[PDB]
Parts: structure tokens; C-alpha cells; sequence
């Protein structure tokens, strides 16, 4: 297929072959972010930061969840048709 | 079985579609979620791996929580209750950055947003090495670590009462295409003149085939027993650069080394090709420097004229003849000079569709 | 009103003067310096609004405080004094490194230079979140997450007497431009014979009154309600796209999908397009599959025929017909075969360029 | 403006159209990197690595200085023509 | 004197044969590794230059050492067993993190991959000043800054018994190339209409005895005295784009400017370059408006008509003519109009392609 | 060389002319990545992690030593010839 002989001639080489190998994705396994730390350990002691935390959270986790609910609610069993 | 509802939709990419029909068999069952909001509200680990008896092991990972353990926990008696909380403090508004950069406006598609593990390196707090163990991965071989590092994750659940993100992965394992060779090619220079040329080829070409094709090494590794890549790295390739690489010499482009110069001699097949017209090339078992004949481009040594040639200073063993002879310059066909800096394509086109909107106008007259 | 000594600066570029001129405008009297610098000097925290009646609020940042008053200062009975000096000297030698590497050589221009809030972030103390809070952002919508972001800075003094640096920022709204019309285009391959094709178009084209425009996405975020960006994202068309653009289907261009497959089916307009060629396509609804016509490129499916497709093992719903039934390839021009990778235009183009110098001297030569 | 009867001929269908909505900066507000931090609660256990510090900054930050200066050096008052 | 046994290797680039002798002669003698693996043994230092008289001073980096020596042991009797490991076990895996990421598989050619010293600040501590301070360099001139980041090193030897990496780095020097001179080049924008064009020029290009070449500024730092560059920035330009710059406008493309406005005026020895159909131009001195003749595409202001210019809102003083004064539209000759997009590219070179077979048939037929 | 007046009458002009420096690399210096942290002040707290953090190395480190002997094991001195 390529012509090494007539490439060589201007000066091109090959310096190594090799098979070619994929990645495919197969199996699945949930993973879970917990985003609440365990802190009753520290005694009430970050009260105000948990909270602020959880505030600044929120504006970034509810779209995510729209978006997700708008396309699962489009996905019905078989038989609704 | 499933239906997505096309019409109440109206418009989704196949792979969009496809996601959300995967998002509706990986998602969690409604209890499930019940089951995981409690499990997650009792553990005060960093990583976790929760088992449920009857539902899959799913693999919990706190992004604060070493911080919190290793760090706040030990000075609970020694620290003020204020600095306890200023010092956690700063440690949530860093989390919730990475959060807002991975999970806010910059992620286009939640549905089908493949997001690989490195890139959730910062949510898993900072590291994935003890993630990938608990799932089995040993870090033994490189392969492994490969395949490994190409895991991606699907949204599949935000649970904005309790805060926590359901992601789902897949395993990559190899998938070998005997059919295709990968082919490293690697070029040198040559001189007209005083001109020093090179021929313009891609540094990998794929062959399947009856095609030539082209080659992304972006998400490649190259191991010692086959290209191991993350993603499809094939795409087409041009009709006339696949003739060069097929021996048309016209077809192949060339153009001038940058800088002061190129790779002026490479060892292939146990032989040396080289410029010498740009270096110095000298046979070092008789002492005698190799002139390259102003009429021929490059010189082809082997052990049938110098067992042992030095070239730029460097002192080669060659073993017996693989490579012809060096021809005249005027017995090969030389391809037309090109340059790939874009502003040099974008001037050169436009001006050849001027000449050309020239030409068509006087072969109109004169037929 | 100012007057800049052209004769004297000899050569500057538009954004060069306009930032001087803006420089003049927005610096602090010499007077507020000494007012800053003693104000600096009293301090003791890692961010602090510094208000001097009659003058504005002043936003003061200390890199390495919050490191100070929470690690260091609590230790500074229970490590040795040799000790605390090694722990600030490792936070002193990074927080250089990032000063040298945000200000120093490589910043070409400081007089225009705009810096970005968040390349700011370690100069700032490694986030930013509560210097945008200081000045009012709540982070409560993504709207001002954006627009907070969007912040640029510029430099306005460099004191090297007390070794601070002032800088001007000003705040991003949001100025729609209500003529300009973003559209998302994704297309699906299609077959002639087995060959695989798509049409070669942008991701994202802008329409604005006669013109069809390019558009760079990369600042810009796709909102519910409108695409924001932090820069101008129009860029012009070629009139060859355009008209492509505009129904001319030979001024598209296509090439061979990349590794095994294309896209190959879409939802648009609650109706199924498909290369049914490609995939397996089957009516649910009558449990009959649907073939392509050979002589057709392209499968449009509605509910008029089948209101329950099955396409490529996903089963959809369909609405009424918004899309005729498929016409034969006869019936439709195609563009030109092209690829884009850059080896190939310029390949190529070496290629027509010496075609056309053939072709003009025999024009010449016959006429 | 666009065919999109035509475009679908050779499967291009647009997938959404948005309004278009550039960011204008507007007013001003001072911002201060003060590089020098506030040690005395360290009692001259930093003095060697401030005085280091100190002199690496310096570097940086007279080049910057000078270029300021070499620009509003040439802005004067308007009745200075 | 060595040789290369190269029928045994049988392939191996320039590259790779120069940095194999060079590791020949740069790798520690055997004995000197047994030396070099005991003296490490019994550090306990971050960095120390280990000497042993005779051979050369060998510099030695430990990774977590800082952490281990500042944060664990004075915690030794305050914490428990447990946590110490588990705290050191943090910062290990991140560390091999590192490593991994340099010096794994993403790694093609370890035996001829140059690593700057900014890569390795990971595997080095996090940072690369008290590195670059124990070889010499002061911090104390930009340029040295500017030499200090510019050494890379090379892989001389891997210990799998005793777990250390052994690098060869240079130190680098300024090579002036006195026939060089690198120009930055600026484009204000021109009407033709109510359309608003500009010239389509290189930022930077480079002059060379005969040659003008484009230029890679990448790697380069405008220093006041010179233009600086780590690597070669030079880079082969078409002839086409050469006779542009020699003064033949109509070699050179051009495109209509981006978004709303282009720059539209630019100080220039001591003059005014403005397109004043784009914003108001007044004089200052005499109050009255300046217009651009619509047959004139630019305006030259100088203080021969105009001592002090206003010009979209900002106030110039000019100096003595240095432009003559714009001539008409009709006396210049302007190049093709482009776009440099690369769809764009690729759509109009398929075109023309086209264009030329068609074009190349008729020819056939008339002659 | 470069015509500053054509080029001004469609728009162009030089801001800025300088010479051209390049770096060249010369002498040699012997710099050691020392993996292995002296932990003996932890008195073995921290073995399990030591252990686990050299097993990781290993995988990394042989292929790069395997490399380095392939290509040294082919430079032998002049006579051998
Ligand atoms: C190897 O290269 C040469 C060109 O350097 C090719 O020879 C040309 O072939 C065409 C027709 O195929 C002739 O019209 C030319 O006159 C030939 N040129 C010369 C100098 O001989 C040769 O075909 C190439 N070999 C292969 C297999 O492609
Ligand atoms: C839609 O596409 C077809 C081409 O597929 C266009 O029809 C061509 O129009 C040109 C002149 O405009 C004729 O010379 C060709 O013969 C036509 N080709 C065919 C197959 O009919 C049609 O014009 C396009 N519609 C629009 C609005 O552009
Ligand atoms: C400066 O630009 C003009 C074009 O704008 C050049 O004049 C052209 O020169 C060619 C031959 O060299 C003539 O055939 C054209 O008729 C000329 N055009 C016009 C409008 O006069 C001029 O040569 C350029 N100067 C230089 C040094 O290149
Ligand atoms: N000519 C063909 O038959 C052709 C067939 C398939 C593909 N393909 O990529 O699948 C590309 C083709 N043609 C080119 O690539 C020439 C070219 C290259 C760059 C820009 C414009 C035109
Ligand atoms: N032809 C015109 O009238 C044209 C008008 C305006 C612009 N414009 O972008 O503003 C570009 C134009 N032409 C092209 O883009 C063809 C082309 C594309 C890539 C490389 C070379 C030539
Ligand atoms: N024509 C010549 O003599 C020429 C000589 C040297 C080089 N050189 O870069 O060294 C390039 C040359 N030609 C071009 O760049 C035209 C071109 C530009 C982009 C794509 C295809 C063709
Ligand atoms: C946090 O952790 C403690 C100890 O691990 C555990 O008993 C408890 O369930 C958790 N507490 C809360 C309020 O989540
Ligand atoms: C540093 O902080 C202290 C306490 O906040 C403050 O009183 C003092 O003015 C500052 N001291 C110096 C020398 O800057
Ligand atoms: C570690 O450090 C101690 C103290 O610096 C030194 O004496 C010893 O040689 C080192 N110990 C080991 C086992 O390497």
C-alpha cells in the first residue's frame, strides 16, 4: 500500500508500525459525589460556612436536575402508544 | 422496553438521544434514592463503598472530607470555634469553584456529557488513585492504567435536598482492529542547491485496507505491542496525498526546513540516509569523506561501501545494502512547493481563484 | 481634558492610547497613594474594603494572609522560630511564582492588558469568590456567575517603594443585540453507495439581516434565554458558505465520516431523519423495517407512515409530517469531496496552483 | 435567510436558534494586591525570607512601573499646545 | 570514542542518535551511581547539593520532604500512628500522580524528550526557585528569569533498586543572530463603501538578508534591547506573501473586520493613520470636522494640516508629515478578498478545484 | 526589504523592530529525583503507605530503565568495529 521504495527517494521513512487498539466502554457502576460533608465532629463550628455552601451549591446543582427530569419525562414504556 | 416521546421533544442529536435512553436504564430507582440519602447521611468517610444487599455497591466519595478528619477534627481543642469554621471555610468556596467549573453553564449537555476521571480529579478531592483501586484497578501494568484513565462518567441524579451527584461509568477494554496498521513516518532533508527541502507527509498514516488514511495521535499510546487510543483516531485522507504515499512523488508536497535546519540523516533498515550536502559525511574504516553528487539529493550508506560512516560528527555501524543507490535529481518528479502557516494558504487561495476567475474568462472569448 | 504627545510617543496602537487616556482617567491621585499605602501598612487581613470618606472604596487582597493568621500565628508558641520562617518561605517562593508568571515578561503590554478576574485567582489568595461577594455578586443565578467572570482588570499603579500593585476593573452587563440570530446546525451522513458522507458546515452561524456570519462559541455560554458572551463572537463569512447556507446545495461541501460511523439519524421538528442505509430503521407500529430507496440519500420519517419508529434499537414516537418524503440523489447537487485537515488543504492547493500555471500558458498559446 | 428545506436535502436541520448577548463593561472599581503581608504576630521569625522575597518582587515589578510611567508621561493638560 | 551498532538498533531518528551518545557521555559512571545512591540514603533534606570531591556536585530534590519535615514530625507526639501515615499517604499518591503523568506513558521518547524546568516543578516540590538559586541564577535581571525557566533536561538514568531519576540539564545562553530583524506588524481598517476592510499581514514577520520569513513569537519575550526566544522562531513564508511586504499591494488579501469595528487609526511616527469614514476626525487646533474623501480609503494627519487631532474622542498632537496624503482608491490596486477560517478554506479551495477541472476540459476541446 | 510605503497606503505600518536572540543550550549538570522520602523521625507510621507508593513507582520506572539500556547497549567503543 505505500511505496516505501519511491518515498525514500525524497526522503521520507517509516520508523515503526504497530496494530491499532480501541477503547470500548462496557458494565457499568454508580459513583456517587457527596457534596455534604460529615461535620458534627466540629461541634457547630462551621454553621455559617455550611450554609453559605449549600446556598452557593444550589444555583449550580438545579438546572443540572431540570435539564435531566426534561429529557426523562419525554421516555415512557412501551405501551402509552 | 421504551419509548422517547419524538413529538412532545421535537428535537434531540442521536446522541443525546441515545444518552437519555441510557439515562433511563442506569438511573437509580426512586427508592434506591431514598436508600442512598440515608447511607450518605451516616458515613463520615472521604471514599465509601455502600452495600446494600440485593442493589449494586455504589462507590461514595467526599470531596472535603479528608480535610475535615485529618486536619479540623485533631484541633478541635486547640483551635477557636471561628477559625475552625474560617478554615473550612476557604476549603468549601475551592470545592465548590471546581464545582461551578465542571458541573455549572460550561457543561453544554448534562444528558450526554461524557466527563472522564481526570477531569473529576478535584471533585474525588483531589486524587483518583484510591477511587480506582477500590474498583479494582491495581496500577500493576500500564495498560491497566491506561484503560483506567479513559473511564468517563454520565450524570445520571442531582439531588438538590440533600446534595449529591449520581454519576455512572463504564470499563474500557481494548478493542483490536487487526485490519489497521499505524505507521510513524519521519522525514529528512534534501538539498537543490543551496535550498534545503523537506517533503511534506503526516508524522502517522493508518493502512486498512485499500485505503490510506489519516491518523489523530491525540489520544494514543504508543506501547510496545500496539497503539492503544481512547478515542477513534482514524479520518479520511485526500485522494492526492494518498497517491504520495502510494509512490506518485509529484502528488507529495515540499517545502523549505525552518530555522537554520532540518534532520539531516535518519538510520532506517540498519542503513543511513542523509544530506550530505548539509553535513559532513565521511567513511570512517577508510578515512575518506563522502561527497554527495550536486546532481543527487541525498546519500544512501551501507556496509557494502563504509561498514562505519561518521555523519555530524557521529560515528554509525551500518550493516548491508536496503536502500538503492542514490538517482539523478532529473529521474525524480518533484511535488510543487508548499507552505501550511494558514495566513500563506488563505493569500495563496484567494489569489488562485483570481487567476482563475482571469483564466475563465478568455477561454469563453476565444472558443 | 488630556492631550496625548504623539510627536513624542512616536508610534502606539489604538488600544494602547485609549488605555493610557483611560489610565490618566483612572488612576488614584498621587495623594491617594500615600492615603493607600498607609492604609495597606495598619491592616492585618487576607481581603479588605478600604474606605476613606470622600474617596471610593478601595478592594484590598494579601496573597498570603489567610495563611498566616490560620496556620501560622496559632503555631507560633509550639513550633520553633527557624520553623515558622521555612513554612512562609515555601508560601512566599509560590506566591512569586505566580506573580512572575502573571506580571512579569510574558505580559507583552502592560498599559492594555486586560486581565481576567479569574487568572487573577492566585494573586487573590487561590479563589475568588469572596472578592466578588465584597463587591456584591451573591452567586444566586448563573446570569451574574457569568457576568462576575467576566471581569477584567486593568493595571493602574506599580508601587515599588511599598510593593503593592493597584488595579481598575468595571463591571460586564449585558448588551443584547436584538438583529442577530445564533443558530446551532448538526447534521447526519448520508450514503452514496457505500460510501458514507456529510455535509461539511459550522457548528454555529449567526444571521443578521442580509449576512450570514461565522460565530466562535468559545466565550459564550448558551442560557435558556440567550447566548452571552464576554467578547464579540462574530466573525465574517465567506459569500460561498453563505450561499451554501442559503439553499445552493453544490456550495456545501462534504466529506467521509471519521473512524466507523457518522451521526446517523436526528430528531428535528418531531420528525426522524435517518440514514437508514447506515442503521437498521424499522416501523414499530406495523413491525415492517424501512429500507432506502438505493437512489435516495436520506430517509425522512413521520407518523403519516409510521408513528412509532425503531432506529438503530431505539424506539420513537413521531409527529406529523414536517419534512417531504425523500427525493432521488439525481434530484440533488452535491458540493465538492474536501478535507479539512490542514496537510491536505495545503497538499492540494500546491496541486491546483500548478494545474493552473499549466493552464494558462495553453490558453495563451491557442488564443 | 437560511434554506433550511435545502440544508435537510443534504441532512443539515438546525437544532436551535438563540438571541445574541455581548458583554459591555461599565463604571470602575479600585482593586489592591498588596504584596506584602502582615508578620508582626510572627516577631522577625520571616525576616530573612521577606527580605528574599522583597528583593524577587522588585524585579518584577520595576519594569512594570517604567512602562506606566513612559505612557502617562506623554498625557498632559490640554492647554499645554 | 564510541559508535553506534546500528544494523543491530537498525532504525532511529537524528534525534534519537545525538541524544544517545550524548546520554553515553553524560551518564553517571557505574561506581558513581553506588556513591550517589548512598549518599542519598542518608539525607534528609528537601534539596542538597551533594558533593563528593573529584566527581561533580550532583543536585538532589526530594518531593514531600518539606511536608514530611515541617508538618509531620513536629506532630510525631501529638498525633496518632494512624493518621501520620494516612496524612503522608495524601501527599504520596499525589506525588505519584506526577510522576506519572511526566514520566508514564504519555512520555514517547524518554531517551530523547527534553523536560523543561517549569514541567518538572511538580516532581520538584511545587515549585523550582531554590533549584534554580542553588545553580547560580540571582532572580535579580529579567533576562536571567528569562534563561533560568529556558533549561530543559534529559533522562540520564532510572534507579528501580533505590527509586531515583537522575537528569542532565544545560544551562542556556544568548545566541545573537545580528542579520535578523523580527518587525511587528499593525493594520488599521479601510472603507470601501459602507464596507469596512483591513489588510490580512502576519503579526510578526522576520527580515533576513534577502529573505522575509514568518515568525513563531511562542517562545519568544520582547525584551527591550532584543527579542528573546527559547526556541528557533523562525519559519519559512510563501513568496507570495514575501512580494506582499516588497510593496506589491495586490499580492496582499485582504478581509472585512470582525464583529462590529476594526482598530481604525494608529499613531505611526509622530502621524495619525485613521480611517475617518469609520469615526469622527476633527482638529483640535482650528475646530473643524476632518473628512475622508469617499474616494480615499484612509487619512494621513499630520501637523503640517493639523497640530492636534481628535479622533473618536481622544486628543493626539501630531508631528511633522511622515505619510504623504492619501491618494485615490483608483490608484491602488487591493488584493483578493479571503477569509482565513478553515471551513472556509476548505469549502472555496473544493471550489475552485471544480472550477479548474471544468476549465481544464474546455481547452482540450477548443485547442 | 519591506516596503513601509505600499504597506501604509492599505493600512499597515511597523510599531517595533528588534533584534533576534535565540538560546543555546551548553555545559551539563547532574540533577536527582530522590522518590524515596527519609522517614525515620516517623518511626513507622507510615510503612503501609511507603510500601504501597513504591509498588505504584515500579510500574513507572522499568519501562523508562528498559528504554535507556536499549538504546546504551548499542554504543560500544571505537575498536569493536
Ligand atoms: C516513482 O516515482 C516516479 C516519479 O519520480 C514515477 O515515474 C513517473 O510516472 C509517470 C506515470 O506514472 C510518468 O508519466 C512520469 O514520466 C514518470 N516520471 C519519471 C521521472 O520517471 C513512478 O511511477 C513512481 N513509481 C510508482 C509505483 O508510483
Ligand atoms: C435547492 O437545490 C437545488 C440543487 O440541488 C437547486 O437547483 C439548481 O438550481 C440551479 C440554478 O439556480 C440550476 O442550474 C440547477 O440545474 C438546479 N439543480 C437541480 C438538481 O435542480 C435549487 O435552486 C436550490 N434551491 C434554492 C432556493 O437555492
Ligand atoms: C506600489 O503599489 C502599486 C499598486 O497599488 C504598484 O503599481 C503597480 O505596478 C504594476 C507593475 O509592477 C503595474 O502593472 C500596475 O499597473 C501598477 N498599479 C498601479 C495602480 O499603479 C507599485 O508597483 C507598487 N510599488 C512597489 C515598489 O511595488
Ligand atoms: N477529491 C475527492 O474525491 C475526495 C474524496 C474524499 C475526500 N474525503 O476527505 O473524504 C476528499 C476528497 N478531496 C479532497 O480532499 C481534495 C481537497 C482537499 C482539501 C480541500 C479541498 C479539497
Ligand atoms: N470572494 C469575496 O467576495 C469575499 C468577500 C468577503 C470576504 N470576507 O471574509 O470578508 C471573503 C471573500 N472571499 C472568500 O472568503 C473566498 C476565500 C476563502 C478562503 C481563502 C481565500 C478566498
Ligand atoms: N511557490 C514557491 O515557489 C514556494 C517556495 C518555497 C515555499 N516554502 O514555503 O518554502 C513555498 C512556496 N509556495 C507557496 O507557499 C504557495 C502555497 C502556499 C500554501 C499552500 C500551497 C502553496
Ligand atoms: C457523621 O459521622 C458520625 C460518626 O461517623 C456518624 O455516627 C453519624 O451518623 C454522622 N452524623 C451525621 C449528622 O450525619
Ligand atoms: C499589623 O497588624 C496589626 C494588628 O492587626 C496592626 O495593629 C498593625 O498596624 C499592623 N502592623 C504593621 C507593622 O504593619
Ligand atoms: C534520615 O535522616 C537522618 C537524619 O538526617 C540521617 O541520619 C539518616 O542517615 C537517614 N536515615 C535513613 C534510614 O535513611
Amino acid at each position: 500500500q505505500i511505496h516505501w521504495g519511491n518515498l525514500s527517494k525524497i526522503g521520507v521513512v517509516g520508523i515503526g508500525s504497530a496494530s491499532y487498539k480501541v477503547m470500548t466502554r462496557s458494565s457499568h457502576q454508580s459513583l456517587v459525589i457527596k457534596l455534604m460533608p460529615n461535620i458534627t465532629l466540629l461541634n457547630n463550628c462551621t454553621r455559617v460556612e455550611i450554609a453559605e455552601y449549600r446556598r452557593l451549591l444550589r444555583t449550580v446543582l438545579e438546572p443540572i436536575r431540570d435539564a435531566l427530569n426534561a429529557m426523562t419525562q419525554n421516555i415512557r414504556p412501551v405501551q402509552s402508544v | 422496553g421504551v419509548v422517547l416521546a419524538g413529538a412532545a421533544l421535537g428535537v434531540a442529536t442521536a446522541a443525546q438521544i441515545t444518552a437519555g435512553i441510557a439515562l433511563h436504564q442506569s438511573m437509580l430507582n426512586s427508592q434506591a434514592i431514598d436508600n442512598l440519602r440515608a447511607s450518605l447521611e451516616t458515613t463520615n468517610q472521604a471514599i465509601e463503598a455502600i452495600r446494600q444487599a440485593g442493589q449494586e455497591m455504589i462507590l461514595a466519595v467526599q470531596g472535603v472530607q479528608d480535610y475535615i478528619n485529618n486536619e479540623l477534627i485533631p484541633s478541635m481543642n486547640q483551635l477557636s470555634c471561628d477559625l475552625i469554621g474560617q478554615k473550612l471555610g476557604l476549603k468549601l468556596l475551592r470545592y465548590y469553584t471546581e464545582i461551578l467549573s465542571l458541573f455549572g453553564p460550561s457543561l453544554r449537555d448534562p444528558i450526554s456529557a461524557e466527563i472522564s476521571i481526570q477531569a473529576l480529579s478535584y471533585a474525588l478531592g483531589g486524587d483518583i488513585n484510591k477511587v480506582l483501586e477500590k474498583l479494582g484497578y491495581s496500577g500493576g501494568d500500564l495498560l491497566g492504567i491506561l484503560e483506567s484513565r479513559g473511564i468517563k462518567a454520565r450524570i445520571t441524579h442531582v439531588d438538590t435536598e440533600s446534595y449529591f451527584i449520581v454519576l455512572s461509568i463504564a470499563y474500557p477494554t481494548l478493542s483490536e482492529i487487526k485490519g489497521v496498521i499505524v505507521h510513524r513516518l519521519e522525514g529528512v532533508s534534501y538539498n537543490i542547491g543551496s535550498q534545503e527541502w523537506y517533503t511534506t507527509v503526516p508524522k502517522y498514516v493508518a493502512t486498512q485496507g485499500y485505503l490510506i488514511s489519516n491518523f489523530d495521535e491525540s489520544s494514543c499510546t504508543f506501547m510496545p505491542e500496539g497503539t492503544v487510543c481512547s478515542q477513534n483516531a482514524l479520518y479520511p485522507m485526500s485522494p492526492l496525498l494518498q497517491e504520495c504515499l502510494r509512490g506518485s512523488t509529484k502528488s507529495c508536497a515540499r517545502t523549505l526546513v525552518s530555522g537554520s535546519f532540518g534532520n539531516r540523516f535518519i538510520l532506517s533498515q540498519g542503513n543511513l540516509i542523509a544530506n550530505c550536502a548539509s553535513i559532513l559525511c565521511k567513511c570512517y574504516t577508510t578515512g575518506t569523506i563522502i561527497n554527495q553528487d550536486p546532481d543527487k539529493i541525498l546519500t544512501y550508506i551501507a556496509a557494502d561501501h563504509c561498514p562505519v560512516v561518521e555523519v555530524n560528527g557521529v560515528t554509525i555501524q551500518v550493516g548491508s545494502r536496503r536502500y538503492p543507490d542514490a538517482v539523478y535529481l532529473h529521474r525524480i518528479d518533484l511535488g510543487p512547493p508548499i507552505s501550511l502557516e494558514r495566513l500563506d494558504v488563505g493569500t495563496n487561495l484567494g489569489n488562485a481563484i483570481a487567476k482563475l476567475e482571469d483564466a475563465k474568462e478568455l477561454l469563453e472569448s476565444s472558443d
